[PDB]
């Protein structure tokens, strides 16, 4: 057999091998130098048209000869030297040079290939354009390049809900031209969102079909009934035709997904909310955490779709009210914009009011998000939660949001050495980024604002006033024992510092 | 009623 | 695989690949340059008719080749060089000199008989002729020309119900010869009107089938039951053979449509009544609003179908009565004409009476509109409304129509779950945005307005009680301590508008 | 490719192109003047009978050449000039004259064609004879002629019940020879009488089948279940094979009929009672 | 707790 260069030569020189040649002229010479056979030569010598003798000479030749010699050493003698010069020149431009073309560009407009054709067919969503989070999309592309060598790997683009992970994955695979084509041959992007136990199998069923040729989508069987081991074998089967293939798993909830992905030795990007599913994978697990939109990126984001930037001080303050409320969060920021109608700072502060006295239901709008309001999203993040963690979270309402506070200061409201509280609050930030860990000055957590007004109009109206009382109680019992600064231990006895917000919460439960 | 069968 | 450009070349050059060509001539020349397989060549070599081998050659080819090289390097050798010359001309007037593509290598083959074929096959409805709204159809065509380069985009031709949008889209794809052939290769025009959650999938089932060849319309599988991911993939599959394909989505109500259209990176015209569905799309969104017919255009429309123009003063007034009543609205104006029997200005004023004392049911008629009366249309528009917005709308009856009036003056009749009633404005905006039921007007003072058609809808349609309750609930707040808005020195007395109130109170003692 | 005149020439001169000719004689000459190819010529040069070489020379030739020149400029040189004279004479009777035959008559007894065959197959009823209402049948035929140019149109032959409309439509399409053949290629006459809401779809289902070839009436599926948009697409599909086709809709009651007819851009005669 | 989560 030949190889890629020499077959590239026999393929490249065809416009030429048609204008002047005849295989019969060569048959004896190949029957001779021992590289053909008299049936082979029979097959090529009695052929009506010359294109016949040529196509058979080029198919038949590649099996018998160890190389492409006795055909350069022939176009010479046959007065067809204009062929053998092109071919010896090419063999020199490959035997004599350790450099050619690499995987790059020489037939341009990958703009309809990689952008249009391959992205679209892999169901990759239409990347966002009017604003791009530089850092994150960048690190995604980077960390994908570093791994294009690797056989199977997980990249976990994990964050809060509506925190913007999927959009960033949309952008990292739609910007560059490397990820699809240079680093990976094909793309498959599938949304999970599976909750039932039947969901994790159905998923890889639609992978198996994302793979299948345009031919035989017709032949699709009642495939619904066949063991998991067989679907798995069928995939890692149909996966031969797929050299360096990238898999995006948008919105994974069940760790069974990750386990199948790791039994099937797949290469995976994963957008998710719960970070701990990676414990399912025993491997180079690499992470990129989607943080809350910083105050300045929020500005960038506002400007980007045409929203007017402040002037009076209590207007920059109005917008810091918004940035404070939606504790840096893409999705609720977007719903917010879509619903700011006249564009005025005035109607914007109007919404700033609507949010404290009607919760997230006050700004729910039609948005590129599948969810009417972020509360619909967090819903799920809260159902999956361990019953006990569901409890701890359910109680963290009666805290101060956007305040760094001690573990013991939390031990007062949270159910059951009580480090165990901390253990729950850890599970709790890991699993939907609902909390916020901060190791020193003192092991302290923090509850954001969005993650609060979810709970406000959502936890049992009684349990609010009860958490307030259970606090004023254990606080008082601590009373009987006797800014960039953490709250000192001489002063836990008076949560009255946060009386203002504590006073608001109270009116909500007691009425 | 609140709408004659919506219209 | 190819792409939309190279396939636009293969599609544009098809009358020719039909006039002189044969795939058998090319199979041998192509298994060599590595673009086929012995089943591919099997499938194309044994076929009774040639249009079969050609449709299979262009289907298999658009999938198989790394490029459009080994098909120029063939029509050449086969003395069908008159082909490979055309395709090399298109690819050259594509990579190197852009723009020049539409005037030079694409336009010299337009034909006003091929269009009607393409329109018909894309199920485009017959453009209206006896009157054309110049401006809108023009701006649609303009803004469509500007985007034909683009890979996917939304143009929202949004308006009132019966406001005339779909007809304008019918005309905008029927006027020029450019939009189809020059700017876009094909048209698929599908009416949505989907309300169920299954509707948004069935639609794209019929897209998928609008796409599929006359061959393999026989083969349709039990696709009725097949995942969404698979219908989507099956479409973006079968969508290769469709370079620049335009999608008219006549009358979209569900934003699930718009989400599929935008996941499917489609080129979409969208006629709709609810404008906010565009919030579903994170993308190039451009809009064209079909406003209510201005007073002069109505004249033009009447003259256009043969209506005798006034002489006496109380005849131009009869017709300004109709224009005022049907607050510039194509559909009800048409029902109106269609129902003017003797043609006299007299029986026209007869109807002008009938509209106040029988609502739309007084002039309901057989019209090019799918609907007997504009009320059947507004029906849906009113059901879809957020329940609270359904309430606000249900109350804007007890206003004065065709009168510009302040927000607080609205805060009086309008419901809400304190002291700042801006919430009224938020609802009234959603309300005009979503079926064009209201009418916003920013300064001199924040004011809305209820038109006349949108009123006599509500008249003979809302619960007989709620009228009198809104009138009394109004007369309460009514006291506390012309082209000119009513000043804040004078709101305590809405008595200026006693006439259109004497009419509801007479209406409600019956 | 050629066209209708030149292919009419290659078709017309076949009784002649069989008595004296051989394509091999021409293969080099066409391999030469650049209008053939050595596989094309391979295909035509090794063929057992002469009718083979002739049928392949006439199929194969029409794709490569821009016109029918290098075959007149050949029957001359080959002592087969009695062919090239007939063909140059014909090319003169088409290049040199802006007049030929129009759509009319040169193979008579359209009496079994248009009267018998086409009327009958379109289910047009057997026109009345013992009395004809002159005026009306006349104006129908007239107003149909004025529109044979048009792409889609409604002619409403409306009147009282039993007032005689359908019979007159029977007569206007069965008298003349123009309406079927000259002005329109085919006829489809279907009675509606639909009252249910399922009737207006069933109608265009039997149109779709009035259209379908004698082949594939066997293949008729359980077509009863498929959306209206698909039946519509299937019709305007199967409507390619039908240049200038007339549709009679005898006894229409539902305006849904008329709407489908107008979405499907059909050419329609309509007998009805409700105007 | 949690009104339908
Ligand atoms: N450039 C952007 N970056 C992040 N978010 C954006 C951007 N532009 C718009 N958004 C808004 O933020 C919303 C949330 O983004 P995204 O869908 O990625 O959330 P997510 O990270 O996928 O959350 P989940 O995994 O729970 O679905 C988007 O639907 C959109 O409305
Ligand atoms: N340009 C026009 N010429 C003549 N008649 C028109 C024109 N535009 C509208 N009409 C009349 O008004 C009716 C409504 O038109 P159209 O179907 O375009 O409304 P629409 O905007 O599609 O409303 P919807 O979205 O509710 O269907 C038409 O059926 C026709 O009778
Ligand atoms: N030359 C003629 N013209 C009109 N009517 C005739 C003639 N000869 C006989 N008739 C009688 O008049 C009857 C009514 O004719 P026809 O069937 O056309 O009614 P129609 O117009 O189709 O009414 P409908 O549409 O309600 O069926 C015929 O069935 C026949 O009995
Ligand atoms: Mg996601
Ligand atoms: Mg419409
Ligand atoms: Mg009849």
């Amino acid at each position: 057999m030949l190889c890629e260069i020499e077959c590239r030569a026999l393929s490249t020189a065809h416009t030429r091998l048609i204008h002047d040649f005849e295989p019969r002229d060569a048959l004896t010479y190949l029957e001779g130098k021992n590289i053909f056979t008299e049936d082979h030569s029979e097959l090529i010598s009695k052929m009506s048209t010359r294109l016949e003798r040529i196509a058979n000479f080029l198919r038949i030749y590649r099996r018998q000869a160890s190389e492409l010699g006795p055909l350069i050493d022939f176009f010479n003698y046959n007065n067809q030297s204009h062929l053998a010069d092109f071919l010896e020149d090419y063999i020199d431009f490959a035997i004599n040079e350790p450099d050619l073309l690499r995987p790059v560009v020489i037939a341009p407009q990958f703009s309809r290939q990689m952008l249009d054709r391959k992205l679209l067919l892999g169901n990759v969503p239409k990347q966002m354009t009017c604003y791009i989070r530089e850092y994150h999309v960048d690190r995604v592309i980077k960390k994908l390049d570093e791994m294009c060598d690797l056989d199977s790997f997980f990249l976990f683009l994990h964050g809060r809900a509506g925190s913007g992970k999927s959009v960033i994955a949309s952008q990292a695979l739609s910007k560059s031209d490397q990820l699809i084509g240079i680093n990976y041959d094909s793309i498959v992007w599938l949304k999970d969102s599976g909750t039932a136990p039947k969901s994790t199998f159905d998923l890889f069923t639609d992978i198996l079909l994302m793979l299948k040729s345009e031919d035989d989508l017709l032949n699709f069987p009642s495939v619904e009934h066949v063991t998991s081991v067989v679907l798995k074998r069928m995939i890692c089967n149909a996966l031969i035709d797929r050299p360096n293939t990238l898999f995006v798993f948008d919105d994974v909830v069940q760790e069974e997904t990750i386990r199948w992905a790791q039994e099937l030795r797949l290469r995976c990007l994963v957008t998710t909310r719960d970070v701990e599913i990676s414990n399912a994978a025993s491997q180079t697990c690499e992470f990129i955490e989607v943080t809350s939109l910083e105050i300045d990126e929020c500005y960038d984001f506002l400007e980007a779709y045409g929203m007017p930037m402040p002037v009076g001080e209590k207007e920059e303050d109005v917008l810091n009210k918004t940035i404070e409320l939606s504790s840096g969060n893409p999705a609720t920021l977007m719903m917010f914009f879509k619903s700011c109608e006249p564009k005025t700072f005035e109607k914007m502060a109007q919404l700033n009011n609507k949010l404290e006295s009607r919760g997230l239901v006050g700004v729910e709008c039609i948005t590129p998000y599948s969810y009417k309001s972020l509360a619909m999203a967090l819903q799920r993040c809260v159902e999956v939660l361990s019953d006990e963690d569901r409890s701890a979270l359910a109680f963290a309402v009666v805290m101060p949001p956007g305040v760094d506070i001690p573990v013991k200061l939390w031990s007062c409201v949270i159910p059951v050495l009580d480090d165990e509280v901390a253990d729950r609050l850890k599970r709790l930030s890991k699993r939907g980024a609902l909390l916020s860990g901060k190791r020193m000055p003192v092991l302290t957590f923090k509850i954001d604002h969005i993650i609060h007004m979810f709970l406000k109009h959502v936890v049992d109206a009684q349990t609010i006033a009860n958490g307030i009382s259970i606090l004023e109680q254990r606080l008082l019992e601590i009373g009987n024992n006797n800014e960039t600064v953490i709250r000192p231990e001489d002063f836990p006895k008076f949560m009255q510092l946060h009386q203002k917000f504590y006073d608001s919460l109270k009116n909500f439960a007691c009425c | 009623p609140l709408f004659n069968f919506m219209g």
